[PDB]
RNA sequence: AAGGCGGCCCCCUGGACGAAGACUGACGCUCAGGUGCGAAAGCGUGGGGAGCAAACAGGAUUAGAUACCCUGGUAGUCCACGCCGUAAACGAUGUCGACUUGGAGGUUGUGCCCUUGAGGCGUGGCUUCCGGAGCUAACGCGUUAAGUCGACCGCCUGGGGAGUACGGCCGCAAGGUUAAAACUCAAAUGAAUUGACGGGGGCCCGCACAAGCGGUGGAGCAUGUGGUUUAAUUCGAUGCA
């Protein structure tokens, strides 16, 4: 519905999992597919290529919205950072940028205690 | 072998068909070492599986093996706590040999009366894309796409 | 770290180009370093070794730039 | 000066160094008792509390796990004013002067040429690394000495008992400082060497793993051993070996 012509791909990648939204530039979302949500759930959604599998998840149930054009925002380092961003293409989108946000303080808050 | 190269020494292509292909399968289907047997039991085996469907009596038996070949199996690294299975391609030559040998493991395990016939009727359910022979090589293609996020 | 793709290419290139500007720009770097907190001693103490480690290496070629070795 | 000090701006303030000269003219060095400053944790009275997080609770691993791991979480960490006065407060190296071959650097001034444009020639102040004589138990230090010397001060006299007990002084408290004895042992210790070992790091091996085939442990029997019985059940071999 609505035929939304061009949106917006947030790539939120993590040490244990990736999560994957589409949205339009007023920042409302589409659809979601997640690498845990895709049945991968275990020590395997952190692999790289289940950030493949989730991708063409989200790509797909938001063909209702007839988007053509996406622009991939990156964010949280972690194993799904760029092979997530292979299947957005492969999915027939026509990327315009790709622009890394990721929370990069000033030395702001306190993180936590070294593991041992 | 830490610093060998092997090389197989050659054997004898059979009698009967000529096919050294055929002549392993004799030797994988032989027990406690003994040829006379098992060379027999495959070539009168074949003779009913030829008689029964189909023409070129090596192409028959031939389109079974084409059923059961195995293009992928997993291989297992310990790394920490538990094991995980990681896939990797199958080499065209050991690729022939571990069809080669689920069609003898399976062909004993058939409730008929004679070794041939057994061998018989698991050629025949493999060449028609049925049987035991290719449920295993199904689990081995199903269980290597399972995890193949690993690599 | 944005990239603004030109007319067409490919998408492996400015793939590419991407990957090339985190490097540059030192974005996977500094998450690792900053996921927890080390004390102002660590600190200290691994510029102290990493320095050392690296003059000392520069110390080390002088012994072997010269001396024959077979 | 040490503890320590890290966005930008403002206004109060201390110290250091360098060039060229004037000026006072021994005004100097060290310092028992004193006096001041002194990380973090901790204490008191007010505030503030985002994030981390002693204590605490739950989930796990475990034979137990009052721990490491996970999800939460209060004092505290922050501000103002007072206490506390201790640290591996460590270049484990007191302060102040003099002299004694060298290299490669870092940082901050300066006076000459070639303001030829980079540069070249030197002199100053801090500071990093390597090494000569020499030093010594050896490691190592080596003009910023642990070298050759002068002037003051502090400290040491086998290991435990013990920086503990009692008694003073200090503190709101925690505790700080000064500080023994009986008894007990023939050692305690520093450096370096040869091995052995490591859930330290390399490189190389082999039926060590991996790829396969056939077995043992399940049954009946043969044979040896342990045990138990017996008048005796002769003696020995006992992880691999
Ligand atoms: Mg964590
Ligand atoms: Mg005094
Ligand atoms: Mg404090
Ligand atoms: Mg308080
Ligand atoms: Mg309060
Ligand atoms: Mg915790
Ligand atoms: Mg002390
Ligand atoms: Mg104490
Ligand atoms: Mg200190
Ligand atoms: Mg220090
Ligand atoms: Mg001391
Ligand atoms: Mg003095
Ligand atoms: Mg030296
Ligand atoms: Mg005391
Ligand atoms: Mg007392
Ligand atoms: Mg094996
Ligand atoms: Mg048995
Ligand atoms: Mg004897
Ligand atoms: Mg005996
Ligand atoms: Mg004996
Ligand atoms: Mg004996």
């Amino acid at each position: 519905r609505k035929q939304v012509s061009d949106g917006v791909a947030h790539i939120h990648a993590s040490f244990n999992n990736t999560i994957v939204t589409i949205t339009d530039r007023q920042g409302n979302a589409l659809g979601w597919a997640t690498a845990g949500g895709s049945g991968f759930r275990g020590s395997r959604k952190s692999t790289p290529f289940a950030a493949q599998v989730a991708a063409e998840r989200c790509a797909d149930a938001v063909k209702e919205y007839g988007i053509k054009n996406l622009e991939v925002m990156v964010k949280g380092p972690g194993p799904g950072r760029e092979s997530t961003i292979r299947a957005l293409n492969a999915a027939g989108f026509r990327i315009t940028n790709i622009t890394d946000v990721t929370p990069i303080p000033h030395n702001g808050c306190r993180p936590p205690k070294k593991r041992r | 072998p830490r610093r060998r190269v092997i090389g197989q020494r050659k054997i004898l292509p059979d009698p009967k068909f000529g096919s050294e292909l055929l002549a392993k399968f004799v030797n994988i289907l032989m027990v406690d070492g003994k040829k006379s047997t098992a060379e027999s039991i495959v070539y009168s085996a074949l003779e009913t599986l030829a008689q029964r469907s189909g023409k070129s009596e090596l192409e028959a038996f031939e389109v079974a093996l084409e059923n059961v070949r195995p293009t992928v199996e997993v291989k297992s690294r310990r790394v920490g706590g538990s094991t995980y299975q990681v896939p990797v391609e199958v080499r065209p030559v050991r690729r022939n040999a571990l069809a080669m040998r689920w069609i003898v493991e399976a062909a004993r395990k058939r409730g008929d009366k004679s070794m041939a016939l057994r061998l018989a009727n698991e050629l025949s359910d493999a060449a028609e894309n049925k049987g035991t022979a290719v449920k295993k090589r199904e689990d081995v293609h199903r269980m290597a796409e399972a995890n193949k996020a690993f690599a | 770290p944005v990239i603004k793709v030109r007319e067409n290419e490919p998408f492996d290139v400015a793939l590419r180009r991407f990957k090339r500007s985190c490097e540059k720009a030192g974005v996977l770097a500094e998450v690792r370093r900053r996921e927890f907190y080390e004390k102002p001693t660590t600190e200290r103490k691994r510029a102290k070794a990493s320095a050392v480690k690296r003059h000392a290496k520069k110390l080390a070629r002088e012994n072997a730039r010269r001396t024959r070795l077979y």
